[PDB]
C-alpha cells in the first residue's frame, strides 16, 4: 500500500485530507447543535 | 427562534452557511490576488522611495506565489514570471528623466521619446522568433506569401457594395496632419485569428517608393474615399517606423516595436497633444 | 477621429478551418461550414463546422424530448390554435403537478408531462455538461468550461428538483413558460418573505453585478488595448507584450491593484460560477432552514427601522 | 479501428460477457428477493 | 439489407440506435407511469 | 530541498510554541469548566 | 513600489486639466487633478454618509441616507430630512464623474483608447437615471433611492411592485437577458482561455486554433479572441442601458401595470382569433 | 460479437455503461421512494 | 521639523493638506447646518 | 515528527495555522455569544 | 526607540499614522454624536 | 524562537501582527457598545 | 539601510510630534472628563 | 533585513519581546480597571 504514495503527492492528499477533516468535523458538530438531544450548549434534557 | 435549521438560541443553518462561504470567498480573493502578482512581481522600490536609499523588492499582501511553468508546443517551457523580461525591464537605461527627484514624479522624455520607447511609445521585452500556427505555418504573413487569403469575407459585398466591405490596397495612407505618406501595397493576415494585423505601405510620400513599413490595422481609419487615415502619427513620422529584420516575417518583438511607434504618437506625434484642454 | 475597434473594417478569407485534428475515435465533424460577412463585422465569420458525437447526439434527443412535450402541452393549452399559440406565446406553459400529489409520479395531464419533460431536459443539459467535457478533453484544453457548465447545472437542478425534493412536493417546481416561470420567481420571493433578505441572494447579485462589472472592465480594456494586439491573449500570457503591460498599468494606476492577462479570466470564470453557485445554494437554504427571510433578516438585526409616516394597519383577525 | 488486435478482442469480449453475466446474476437474485418482498405486478383490481 | 452499411456507418448508426433508443424506453415507461391504468407500481384497479 | 537540520529547526519552535499554546488552551478550558460546565445533564444544566 | 516593467510608462502628460499641477503618482495610484477631486467627493460623501449613520445607527446593514418627501419635488430639502442624501449624490455624481475622466488621462498616457471611460460612463448614465433622470421626469428627487446597504432594497422592492409585476417590464426583461447573457459569455471566455492555457498536466498550452475549434465543436461557432470582447463589452453595456431604460420608463412613460403594457400584443390582428 | 471492440473503444464503452447504470439505478430507486408501496425507508404497509 | 520636508515633496503635502481642510470645512458646516441649535440660515431659536 | 517538514512548508502552515485559528477562535467565541448559558456579556442565568 | 526607523520606513509610517488617525479621529468624534449624553451639538442633558 | 525574524520579514509579520490587534481591538470595542451593560458611552445601568 | 544618525534623527523628528500629539490628547481628555465623565456608574450616568 | 542575521535576529526578537511584554501589561492592567468597572464574568443567577 506504500505504493500509493509513487502515484500520488503525500503533500497533496495530506491537504485533500486535512481538509476533508476540517469539513466533515465542522458539519458533524453543527449536525448534533441542530438536534434537540445532542445540543451541549443548549443544555437540553432528555 | 425555534424550528428547523435552529444551532443555538441565535445561530441557524442559513447564519452559519454563510459565514462558511465567507471563509471560502476570503481564500478565493487571496487566490485570485496571487495569480495577479504571477506578472511584474516583486516590486521594484527605487531609492527614492526610501528613508534607506537603497532599491528593494516589495512583495505585498498576499505575496507573489511560486512561478509557474508553461509548457510550450515547439518543446520548451517557460517560467513566469520570465528572467529575460525582467532581467531586460530592470537593467536598460531609459533616455528619460523624472521631472521631480521624489518618488511618483512622472518621467519627462529627454531624446525622442517615439523611438526611445517611453511611456505609450514603450515596447515589452518579446522573442524574436516569429510565432507559427498549430500546423506549422508561419502565423503573421503577408497576402503575397499566403495565397490562400482573399481580400473581403464575402465576394458579392466586396463586389456590389465595397464601402462596407473594402479591400484597401492601393489605397493612400495620411498621417494625423494630411501628410500623404505612402501607399498600401500589402496586407499582412494571422492564420490562427484570421484578421488583417498590419497594413504595408510603401513610403513613396516621405521617403523611397521600395521602403516598406507595417501599419497596424487598429491604428488605421479605413475610410470610403480610398484613404487610409492614421491619427496616431504625423505622415512624416512614417520613416522612422521599425523596419522589420526580414522582409516576409514578423517577429513578437518586432510587433511591440512598430505598435509602440505609432501608440507612442498618442502623446508625441504633434506638440500640444501631452498638453492639457486648460 | 480613431479606430474605436468596434467593428472589424477589413476581412480577410482563408478556405474553410476543418478544425484541430481529434483522436482517432472521435466522430467526424459536421461537413457544412460557410463564412458570413456580418459575423466576421464583430468576430470570427466562419459558421460550423459542428461536432456530433454519442453525447452530443443523445443531448439532442432528450432535449427534443423535452421541447416537443413542453410545445406540445402548450399548444394543446390554447386548443391547437397556431394563432393563440402566438397570442398567448409568453404566457403559455407546461404547469407542474399540484401539491397534492408530493414527491409521487402524477398523471400526464396533472403533472405528468412536466416531471418528464423536466427529467428529459435534466438529462440532455447533464449530458451536454459531458459533451462539454469531452470537446475539451479530446482537444487537449482543461475542462474549466465544462465546470463553469456545471455550476449553472447546480442552480438549475437546485431551482428545479433539489429544492422541491427537499420541499417534499413537485409543485413547488417552475413551470416551462415565460412569463409563467416569471410568475413563479415572484411568487418564491412572495412566499418566502423577500428573497431580497436572502444573504445568498445578495451574494449571487453581487456576483452577478460583478460579473457585468467585470466584463465590461476586461472588455473595453481589450478593446482598447486593441491597439497593441490585446485580443491575442494566450501569445500575451506566455509571452508579455506591452499589452498586456498597459492593460494591468491602467488598472493599477487607477485602482491602486491589477491583475495578469490569464488572472483576470480567472476573476472572470469565477464571479460567474460563484453567481450560479451562491444562488443555488440561497435556494436550497430557504424553506429548508428558512422560512421567512424578511424575519431572519429582523432576527440578525439587518432590516432597516422606518420612522413613522402613516397609520399602520392593524390585523382584524390579529 | 481501434488499436485492439483479435486476440484483444476477444479478451475483452470474453471478460465483457462474464462481468455482464455475473452483473446480470446478481441484478436477477436481488430481484427475485425483492419479488419476494412485493410483486410489482398488480392484478386487475390492484393491489 | 446488408448494403446498408455501405451507405451509413455501421460504427455510428449503432451508437445512434443504442442512444435513440434508450431515450424512447425512457418516455414510454414514464409515460404508462404517469398513467392510472398502466402504472405498475401504484397499482390501480384496471 | 529543506535539510534535516532545518526541520529540526522548524520543529523545535514548532513543538515550543504548540506546548506554550495547548498549556494556555487547557487552563483556559479548566476555567470555563469551573464558571460554567458545558456538558447537560439528564435534566439539562 | 512599482511593477519591474511600470517605470518606463510612467511619463508626463496625457491630462485633461491640472497638467503637471497634478500629473504624479502615489503609491501605485495616479493621481490627477479628479483623482484629488474624486478622492474630495469620495471623503466628502462617505463622512456625511458616516454622519447620517451617526443620527440612525451604526449598524452597516441599517445605515440608511433617505431621500426627501415627494412634498419637497425638486427643491433641496433641509439637512436631516432628505438634504444629506442630495448632498451626497451631488458628491457621489462628481465622484462617478471624475473618476472616469482619470481613466481617460490614464488611457491616454497609455496609449489606449477610451473604452473603459465610455462604458462606465453607461453605469454613470444607469446610476444618473435611478437619481437625476427619473426624479426629474416624476418631478421630486424623492424618487431616488436611498444610500444603505439594506434600505435600498427595499426601496427596489418597492418600486419594482409599483407596477404590480416588473418582471413583465419589457425592457427589464432585455436587460436581464443582457445580464444573464454576459455572465455566460464572460463563463466561456474566462473556462475558455483559462482551458487553453492551463490545459491538462503535461499537455503543452494550446494556440488560437484551438479556441476556434472547441467552441466550434460544442454550439457550431465561433466568435474569435476579438469578437468575445466586443460581445462581453457589447452585452454588458446593453444591460447597463437598458437597465436605465427599464426603470426610465416606469412612472415617467408607465404608470400602470407592466402586465398590462403587453395588452398591445395581444390585441394583434393578426392573431387575435376573436 | 467480439468484433464490437475492433469498432469501440473499449474505455469509452465501459464509461458509457457505467454512467448508464448509475443514472438509471438512481432513477429506479427514486421512483420506488416516491411510490407509496416500495418506500422501504418510509416502512409503508400494503 | 524642518526636515520633514526633506521626506515629502511640498506641492503633494500642500494638495494633501488643502484637500482635507476643503473636506473638513465642508463636513463640519454641513454637520451645523444638519443641528438646529447651528443652523444659522435655519435662524432656530435657543 | 519533524519530517512533517520535508512534506510540508514550515513558513507557510505557520501563517496559514495563525489565521485558521484566529478564524477558529473567533467562531466559538461567537458561537458562545450566540448562546443563552454561556454569553458571558448578557450574563444570563445558568 | 529610534530602532523602529531601521526596521519600519519612517516616511511611509508617518503618512499610515496621520491617514489612520484621521479616520479614527473622525470615528470616535461621530460616535459621541451618535450617543445622547456626549452630542455636544444636541446638547442633552447630561 | 528568535529564527522566526529569519525566515520572515520582520516588517511583514510587524504589519500582519499590528492589523490584527488594531481589528480586534475595534471589534472588541465595538461589541462592548453594542451590548448594554458594557456600553459605557451609552450609560446604561446594571 | 538607514544609519544611526538618520534612524535618530527620524525619532527626535517623530518624539516632537509625539509629545506634542498626546499634550494635546490628554489635556483634551483632562476637560472632556471635567465636563462629561463617560464612565458610568451602576445607576448610569 | 529580510535576510537577518542571527545576532540582529536575537536582538530584533529581544526587543519584540520586551515590546510584547510591555503592551500586554498595559493591557493587563487596563482589564483590571476594567473589572472594577463592571465584572465580565456572570454567577450562576447573573448579574
Ligand atoms: C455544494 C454546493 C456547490 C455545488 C457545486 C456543484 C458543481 C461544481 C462546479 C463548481 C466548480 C467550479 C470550479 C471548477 C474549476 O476550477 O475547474 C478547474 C479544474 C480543471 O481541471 P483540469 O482541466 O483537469 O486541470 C488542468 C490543470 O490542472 C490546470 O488547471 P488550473 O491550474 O486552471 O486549476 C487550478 C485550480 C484548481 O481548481 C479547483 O480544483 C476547483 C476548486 C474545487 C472546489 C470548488 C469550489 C466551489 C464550490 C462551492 C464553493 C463554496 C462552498 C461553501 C459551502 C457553504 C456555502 O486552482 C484552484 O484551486 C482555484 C480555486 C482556489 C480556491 C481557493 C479556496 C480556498 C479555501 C480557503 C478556506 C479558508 C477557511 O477542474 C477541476 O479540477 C475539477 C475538480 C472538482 C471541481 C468541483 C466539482
Ligand atoms: C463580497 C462583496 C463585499 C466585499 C467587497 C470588497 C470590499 C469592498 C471593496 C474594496 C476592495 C479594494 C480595497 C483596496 C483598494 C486598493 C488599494 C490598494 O492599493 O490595494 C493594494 C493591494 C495589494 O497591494 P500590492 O500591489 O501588493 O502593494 C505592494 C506594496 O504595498 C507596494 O507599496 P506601495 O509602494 O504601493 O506603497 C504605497 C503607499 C506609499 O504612500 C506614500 O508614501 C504617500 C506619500 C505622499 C507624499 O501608500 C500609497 O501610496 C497609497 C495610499 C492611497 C493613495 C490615495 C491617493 C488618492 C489619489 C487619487 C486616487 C483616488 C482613488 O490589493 C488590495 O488589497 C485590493 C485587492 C483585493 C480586493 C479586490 C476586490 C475584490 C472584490 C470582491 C467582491
Ligand atoms: C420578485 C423577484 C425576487 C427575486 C426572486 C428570485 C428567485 C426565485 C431566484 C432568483 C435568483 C437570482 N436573482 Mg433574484 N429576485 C429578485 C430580484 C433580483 C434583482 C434586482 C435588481 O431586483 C437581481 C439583479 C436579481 C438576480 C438574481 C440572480 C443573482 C439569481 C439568478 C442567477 C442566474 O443567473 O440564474 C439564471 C441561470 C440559471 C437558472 C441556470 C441556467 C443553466 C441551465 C442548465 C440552462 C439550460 C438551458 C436549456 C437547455 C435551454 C433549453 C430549455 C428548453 C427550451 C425549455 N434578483 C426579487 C427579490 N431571484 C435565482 C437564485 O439563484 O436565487 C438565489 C432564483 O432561483
Ligand atoms: C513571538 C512569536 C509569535 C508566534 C510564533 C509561533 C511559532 C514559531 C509557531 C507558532 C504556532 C502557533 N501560534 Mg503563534 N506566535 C505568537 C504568539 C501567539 C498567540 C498570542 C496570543 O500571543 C496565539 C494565540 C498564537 C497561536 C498560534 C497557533 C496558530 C499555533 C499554536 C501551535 C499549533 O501548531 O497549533 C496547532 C493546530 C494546528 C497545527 C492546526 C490548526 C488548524 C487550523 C484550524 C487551520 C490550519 C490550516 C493548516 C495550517 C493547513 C496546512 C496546509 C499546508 C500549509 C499547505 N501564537 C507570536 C506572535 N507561533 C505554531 C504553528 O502555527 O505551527 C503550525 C508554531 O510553530
Ligand atoms: C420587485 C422587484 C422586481 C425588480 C425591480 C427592479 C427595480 C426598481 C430596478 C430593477 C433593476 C434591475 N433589475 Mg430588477 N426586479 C426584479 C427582478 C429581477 C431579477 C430576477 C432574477 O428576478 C433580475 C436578474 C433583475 C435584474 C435587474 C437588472 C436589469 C437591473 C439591475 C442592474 C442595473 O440596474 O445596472 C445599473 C448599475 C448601476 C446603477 C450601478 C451604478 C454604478 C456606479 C456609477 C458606480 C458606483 C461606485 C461605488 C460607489 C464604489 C464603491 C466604493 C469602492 C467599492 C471602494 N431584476 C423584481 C421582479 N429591478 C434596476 C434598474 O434597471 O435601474 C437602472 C432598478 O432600478
Ligand atoms: C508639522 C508638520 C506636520 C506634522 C508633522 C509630523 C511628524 C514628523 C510626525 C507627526 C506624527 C503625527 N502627527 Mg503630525 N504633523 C502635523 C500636524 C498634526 C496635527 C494638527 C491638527 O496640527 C495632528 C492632529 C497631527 C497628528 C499626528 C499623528 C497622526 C502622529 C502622532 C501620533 C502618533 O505617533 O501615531 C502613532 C500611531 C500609529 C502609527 C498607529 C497607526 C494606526 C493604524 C492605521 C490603525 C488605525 C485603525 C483605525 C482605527 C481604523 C478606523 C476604523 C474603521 C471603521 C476601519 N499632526 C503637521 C501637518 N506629524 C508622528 C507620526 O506619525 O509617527 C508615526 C510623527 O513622527
Ligand atoms: C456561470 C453561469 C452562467 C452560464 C454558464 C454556462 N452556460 C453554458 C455553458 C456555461 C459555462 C456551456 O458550456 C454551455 C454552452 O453550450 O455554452 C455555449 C451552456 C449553455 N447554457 C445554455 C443556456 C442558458 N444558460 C443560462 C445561464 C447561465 N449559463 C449562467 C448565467 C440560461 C439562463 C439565464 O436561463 C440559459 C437559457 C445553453 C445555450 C447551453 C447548454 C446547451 C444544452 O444543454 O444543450 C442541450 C439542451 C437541449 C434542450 C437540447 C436542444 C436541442 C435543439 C433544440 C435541437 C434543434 C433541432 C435540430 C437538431 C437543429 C437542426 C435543424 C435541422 C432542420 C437541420
Ligand atoms: C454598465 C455595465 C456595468 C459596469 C461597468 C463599469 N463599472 C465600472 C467601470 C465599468 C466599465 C469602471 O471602469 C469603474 C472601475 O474602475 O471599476 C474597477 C467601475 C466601477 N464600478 C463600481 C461599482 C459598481 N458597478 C456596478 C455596475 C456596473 N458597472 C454595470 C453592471 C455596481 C452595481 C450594479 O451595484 C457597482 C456597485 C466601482 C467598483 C467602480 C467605480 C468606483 C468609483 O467611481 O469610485 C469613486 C470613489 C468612491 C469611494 C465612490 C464614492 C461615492 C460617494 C462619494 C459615496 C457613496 C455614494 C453612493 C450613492 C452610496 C450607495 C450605497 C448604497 C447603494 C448601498
Ligand atoms: C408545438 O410545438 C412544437 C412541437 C411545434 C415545437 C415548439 C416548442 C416550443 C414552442 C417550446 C417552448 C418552450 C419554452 C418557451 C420553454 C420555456 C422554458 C423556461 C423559461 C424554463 C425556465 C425554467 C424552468 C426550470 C428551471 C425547470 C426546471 C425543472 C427541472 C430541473 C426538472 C427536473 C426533473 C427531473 C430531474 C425529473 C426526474 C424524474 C424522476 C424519475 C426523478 O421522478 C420520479
Ligand atoms: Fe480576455
Ligand atoms: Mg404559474
Amino acid at each position: 500500500m506504500w505504493r500509493l504514495w509513487k502515484l500520488y503527492d503525500p503533500r497533496r492528499v495530506l491537504i485533500g485530507i486535512f481538509s476533508w477533516l476540517a469539513v466533515l468535523a465542522l458539519v458533524i458538530h453543527f449536525i448534533l447543535l441542530s438536534t434537540d438531544r445532542f445540543n451541549w450548549v443548549g443544555g437540553a434534557a432528555v | 427562534m425555534e424550528g428547523t435549521g435552529a444551532l443555538t438560541d441565535y445561530m441557524n443553518v442559513a447564519q452559519m452557511t454563510l459565514y462558511a462561504f465567507w471563509l471560502f470567498l476570503a481564500g478565493l480573493i487571496v487566490y485570485l490576488r496571487m495569480e495577479d502578482k504571477r506578472e511584474g512581481y516583486p516590486l521594484q522600490a527605487e531609492a527614492n522611495e526610501n528613508c534607506n536609499r537603497t532599491p528593494e523588492k516589495k512583495l505585498g499582501f498576499p505575496a507573489p506565489p511560486s512561478p509557474k511553468v508553461f509548457k510550450l508546443a515547439d518543446g520548451r517551457s517557460i517560467q513566469v514570471p520570465r528572467a529575460e523580461k525582467t532581467d531586460y525591464e530592470l537593467n536598460t537605461q531609459l533616455r528619460a528623466e523624472p521631472t521631480a527627484p521624489w518618488d511618483g514624479a512622472p518621467l519627462e522624455p529627454t531624446g525622442n521619446p517615439m523611438v526611445d520607447g517611453l511611456g505609450p511609445a514603450a515596447w515589452a521585452k518579446r522573442e524574436d522568433e516569429p510565432e507559427v500556427t498549430h500546423g506549422g505555418k508561419q502565423k503573421i504573413c503577408p497576402l503575397r506569401v499566403a495565397t490562400e487569403f482573399e481580400v473581403g469575407m464575402s465576394r458579392d459585398v466586396a463586389r456590389f457594395w465595397p464601402e462596407i466591405d473594402p479591400d484597401p490596397r492601393g489605397y493612400q495612407v495620411l498621417g494625423c496632419d494630411g501628410k500623404v505618406a505612402g501607399k498600401i501595397v500589402d496586407i499582412w493576415v494571422d492564420r490562427g485569428e484570421l484578421r488583417p494585423m498590419y497594413l504595408e505601405m510603401d513610403l513613396s510620400g516621405v521617403g523611397s517608393s521600395g521602403d516598406r513599413v507595417l501599419l497596424p490595422i487598429n491604428f488605421a481609419r479605413v475610410g470610403y474615399d480610398s484613404k487610409v487615415r492614421v491619427n496616431a502619427i504625423t505622415g512624416q513620422q512614417f520613416t522612422d517606423v521599425p523596419r522589420l529584420r526580414e522582409a516576409d516575417r514578423i517577429s513578437p518583438q518586432e510587433e511591440d516595436f512598430i505598435t509602440g511607434y505609432f501608440g507612442g504618437g498618442v502623446l508625441y506625434a504633434v506638440p500640444g497633444r501631452t498638453e492639457p484642454f486648460l | 477621429a480613431e479606430y474605436q475597434n468596434i467593428f472589424t473594417r477589413v476581412q480577410v478569407r482563408g478556405p474553410t478551418d476543418p478544425g484541430v485534428e481529434l483522436p482517432a475515435a472521435d466522430w467526424p465533424r459536421t461537413k457544412g461550414a460557410t463564412h458570413s460577412w456580418l459575423l466576421g463585422k464583430i468576430g470570427d465569420a466562419q459558421v460550423g463546422p459542428i461536432y456530433l458525437g454519442t453525447t452530443g447526439v443523445m443531448s439532442i434527443l432528450f432535449g427534443i424530448v423535452s421541447i416537443v412535450i413542453i410545445g406540445m402541452n402548450m399548444l394543446a393549452s390554447v386548443d391547437w390554435s397556431p394563432l393563440e399559440f402566438i397570442r398567448q406565446f409568453f404566457w403559455v406553459a407546461l404547469e407542474p403537478p399540484p401539491p397534492e400529489y408530493g414527491l409521487s409520479l402524477p398523471p400526464l395531464n396533472d403533472g405528468g408531462w412536466w416531471l418528464i419533460a423536466g427529467f428529459t431536459l435534466t438529462l440532455s443539459v447533464l449530458l451536454w455538461f459531458a459533451r462539454t467535457y469531452n470537446r475539451a478533453r479530446a482537444l487537449g484544453l482543461g475542462t474549466h468550461v465544462a465546470w463553469a457548465f456545471a455550476a449553472a447545472i447546480f442552480l438549475f437542478l437546485a431551482i428545479g428538483f433539489i429544492w422541491p425534493v427537499l420541499m417534499g412536493s413537485w409543485a413547488k417546481s417552475v413551470p416551462f413558460g415565460i412569463f409563467p416561470h416569471l410568475d413563479w420567481t415572484t411568487a418564491f420571493s412572495l412566499r418566502y418573505g423577500n428573497l431580497y433578505y436572502n444573504p445568498f441572494h445578495m451574494l449571487s447579485i453581487v456576483f452577478l453585478f460583478g460579473s457585468a462589472l467585470l466584463f465590461a472592465m476586461h472588455g473595453a480594456t481589450i478593446l482598447a488595448a486593441g491597439r497593441y494586439n490585446a485580443e491575442r491573449e494566450i501569445e500575451q500570457i506566455t509571452d508579455r507584450g506591452t499589452a498586456a503591460e498597459r492593460s494591468a498599468l491602467f488598472w493599477r494606476w487607477t485602482m491602486g491593484f491589477n491583475a495578469t492577462m490569464e488572472s483576470i479570466h480567472r476573476w472572470g470564470y469565477w464571479f460567474a460560477i460563484l453567481c450560479v453557485i451562491t444562488g443555488g445554494i440561497g435556494i436550497l437554504l430557504t424553506g429548508t432552514v428558512v422560512e421567512n427571510w424578511y424575519l431572519w433578516g429582523v432576527h440578525h438585526g439587518i432590516a432597516p427601522e422606518y420612522p413613522e409616516f402613516f397609520t399602520p394597519a392593524v390585523d382584524p383577525a390579529a | 479501428l481501434t488499436g485492439l488486435s483479435d486476440e484483444e478482442a476477444k479478451e475483452f469480449h470474453s471478460i465483457f460477457m462474464q462481468s455482464f453475466l455475473i452483473f446480470t446474476a446478481v441484478a436477477v437474485v436481488a430481484h427475485f428477493l425483492a419479488w419476494a418482498w412485493r410483486p410489482w405486478i398488480p392484478g386487475a383490481e390492484g393491489y | 439489407m446488408w448494403r446498408m452499411w455501405k451507405i451509413l456507418d455501421y460504427r455510428r448508426t449503432v451508437v445512434l440506435a443504442h442512444v435513440g433508443m434508450a431515450v424512447l424506453a425512457l418516455l414510454i415507461h414514464f409515460i404508462l407511469l404517469s398513467t392510472e391504468n398502466f402504472n405498475w407500481l401504484q397499482g390501480n384497479p384496471y | 530541498n529543506v535539510s534535516d537540520e532545518e526541520a529540526k529547526e522548524f520543529h523545535a519552535m514548532f513543538s515550543q510554541a504548540f506546548t506554550v499554546y495547548i498549556g494556555v488552551a487547557v487552563v483556559a478550558h479548566i476555567l470555563a469548566w469551573a464558571w460554567r460546565p458545558w456538558i447537560p445533564g439528564d435534566e439539562g444544566f | 513600489a512599482m511593477l519591474d516593467f511600470e517605470k518606463k510608462y510612467r511619463v508626463r502628460g496625457g491630462t485633461l486639466l491640472g497638467g503637471d499641477l497634478f500629473d504624479f503618482w502615489i503609491g501605485p495610484f495616479y493621481v490627477g487633478i479628479f483623482g484629488v477631486l474624486t478622492a474630495i467627493f469620495a471623503v466628502l460623501g462617505t463622512v456625511l454618509i458616516i454622519y447620517g449613520a451617526s443620527q440612525d445607527t451604526f449598524n452597516l446593514w441599517q445605515i440608511s441616507i433617505a431621500p426627501p418627501d415627494l412634498s419637497y419635488g425638486l427643491a433641496l430639502a433641509p439637512m436631516m430630512e432628505g438634504g444629506l442624501w442630495q448632498i451626497i449624490t451631488v458628491c457621489a455624481l462628481g465622484a462617478f464623474i471624475t473618476w472616469a475622466l482619470r481613466q481617460a488621462e490614464i488611457s491616454k498616457k497609455l496609449g489606449m483608447g477610451y473604452h473603459v471611460p465610455v462604458a462606465f460612463a453607461v453605469a454613470i448614465l444607469a446610476y444618473a437615471t435611478l437619481v437625476v433622470f427619473r426624479p426629474l421626469l416624476m418631478g421630486a428627487w424623492g424618487h431616488g433611492f436611498p444610500y444603505g446597504i439594506l434600505s435600498h432594497l427595499d426601496w427596489v422592492s418597492n418600486v419594482g411592485y409599483q407596477y404590480l409585476h416588473f418582471h413583465y417590464n419589457p425592457a427589464h426583461m432585455l436587460a436581464v437577458t443582457f445580464f444573464f447573457t454576459t455572465t455566460l459569455a464572460l463563463a466561456l471566455h474566462g473556462g475558455l482561455i483559462l482551458s487553453v492555457t492551463n490545459p491538462k498536466k503535461g499537455e503543452p498550452v494550446k494556440t488560437a486554433e484551438h479556441e476556434n475549434t472547441f467552441f466550434r465543436d460544442v454550439i457550431g461557432y465561433s466568435i474569435g479572441s476579438l469578437g468575445i470582447h466586443r460581445l462581453g463589452l457589447f452585452l454588458a453595456l446593453n444591460a447597463g442601458f437598458w437597465s436605465a431604460v427599464c426603470i426610465i420608463i416606469s412612472g415617467p412613460f408607465w404608470t400602470r401595470g407592466w402586465p398590462e403594457w403587453w395588452n398591445w400584443w395581444l390585441n394583434v390582428p393578426i392573431w387575435s382569433w376573436g
